[PDB]
């Protein structure tokens, strides 16, 4: 069984926060939700689709239907930002079941696409019997990025390492990712590409080893 | 209150097994389930199992039944998660959940997570005090505004945390960007520092990154030429 949230979902203060769990039958199982703060463990905030612990905040509301589970936000403040989970256990199974999560941005600011930049290994590190390709990542708002690396046309998921964003002085965030290769792989291909993608838009740039 | 305290972080070599521990306060041990869910950096939360501290029963999630052990000590109030054949993707943060929200009907006989622990993180690692090596990113200002250049340095494998950084040993610190270091697969971490400069300056200025690793004693200044 298959709980299905979306990776991020951006509101403005003051506005209402809708949060998908999509699962088949999922009306018919109770549903919890979960809100995980920057850096704190998780707290429970709906429980059996619509019910409130106490302690949690009257805007937050949930409902549950057909095949789809909702959590909602109304007056959303700054102090919401968090990641959020849908929960439901599968009796077929005895598997407890949680959605994928959803970061959940409270617009402090207006959106800002990423400035990215790629360097290929030095002349240096290859004489070492290593190859890494730099993506640096930077100024970009919400603070969520997902990075795609290429040889030549062809995805490589192998050797890629890439960090979490990190809040700049100037309240942007930045990000890096790397792609280790041996020198073979580097010197046998074309070219290499760090594809990052930020709200639906995408900026590429390819190095090659001539 | 109901409390959930779990121990420290562990730093382990592939292959080797860990066993982190859950101790509870505020309420009777026997009285709920012990759920144990575990989240990788960066990525969502997985469950993994559960244990019912008054008959012992377990429920292991099929992707960890085999390599995981759940286990419990009432006499302390304890219930513990073993791992075994640890390897790169077991880095992660490791839970453990109390099943408090009682079910409300036969049809969906179901003990919910209401209280967390806060999570024992385990780093899969070589584990031993590393050093980096560092290497040039020779200038670019395919990216950089006009009339600029950027140029950098790699801080490669090293651990533990932390790498620190400087240009011309502090009397450059306009344009700099030091990016904090990913933790690698390999449970060592990398990270880079770039700093932007005039174009002009290039042929003229000399540019050395100033690394510093306390933990292994190692200083690196290394020249970034053209």
């Amino acid at each position: 069984s298959v709980l299905t949230q979306p990776p991020s979902v951006s509101v403005a203060p003051g506005q209402t926060a809708r949060i998908t769990c999509g699962g088949n039958d999922i009306g018919r199982k109770s549903v919890h939700w979960n809100q995980q703060k920057p850096g704190q463990a998780p707290v429970l905030v709906v429980c059996y689709d619509s019910d409130r612990p106490s302690g949690i905040p009257e805007r937050f509301s949930g409902s549950n239907s057909g095949n789809t589970a909702t959590l909602t936000i109304s007056r959303v403040e700054a102090g919401d930002e968090a990641d959020y989970y849908c929960q439901v256990w599968d009796s077929s199974s005895d598997h407890v079941i949680f959605g994928g999560g959803t970061k959940l941005t409270v617009l402090g600011q207006p959106k800002a696409a990423p400035s990215v930049t790629l360097f290929p290994p030095s002349s240096e590190e290859l004489q070492a019997n290593k190859a890494t390709l730099v993506c640096l990542i930077s100024d970009f708002y919400p603070g969520a990025v997902t990075v795609a690396w290429k040889a030549d046309s062809s995805p490589v998921k192998a050797g890629v390492e890439t960090t979490t964003p990190s809040k700049q002085s100037n309240n942007k965030y930045a990000a890096s990712s790397y792609l280790s290769l041996t020198p073979e792989q580097w010197k046998s291909h074309r070219s290499y590409s760090c594809q990052v993608t930020h709200e639906g838009s995408t900026v590429e740039k390819t190095v090659a080893p001539t | 209150e109901v409390q959930l305290v779990q121990s420290g972080a562990e730093v382990k070599k592939p292959g080797a097994s860990v066993k982190v521990s859950c101790k509870a306060s505020g309420y009777t041990f026997t009285d709920y389930h012990i759920n144990w869910v575990r989240q990788a950096p960066g990525q969502g939360l997985e469950w993994m199992g559960w244990i019912h501290p008054n008959s012992g029963d377990t429920n292991y999630a099929q992707k960890f039944q085999g390599w995981v052990t759940m286990t419990r000590d009432t006499a302390i109030s304890t219930a513990y998660m073993e791992v075994n054949g640890l390897k790169s993707d077991d880095t992660a943060v490791y839970y453990c959940a109390r099943g408090g929200l009682e079910p409300r009907s036969v049809d969906y006989y179901y003990y919910g997570m209401d209280v967390w622990g806060q999570g024992t993180t385990v780093t899969v690692s070589s584990a031993s005090t590393k050093g980096p090596s560092v290497f040039p990113l020779a200038p670019s200002s395919k990216s950089t505004s006009g009339g600029t250049a950027a140029l950098g340095c790699l801080v490669k494998d090293y651990f533990p945390e932390p790498v620190t950084v400087s240009w011309n040993s502090g009397a450059l610190t306009s344009g700099v960007h030091t990016f904090p270091a990913v933790l690698q697969s390999s449970g060592l971490y990398s990270l880079s520092s770039v700093v932007t400069v005039p174009s002009s300056s290039l042929g003229t200025q000399t540019y050395i990154c100033n690394v510093n690793h306390k933990p292994s004693n190692t200083k690196v200044d290394k020249r970034v030429e053209p």
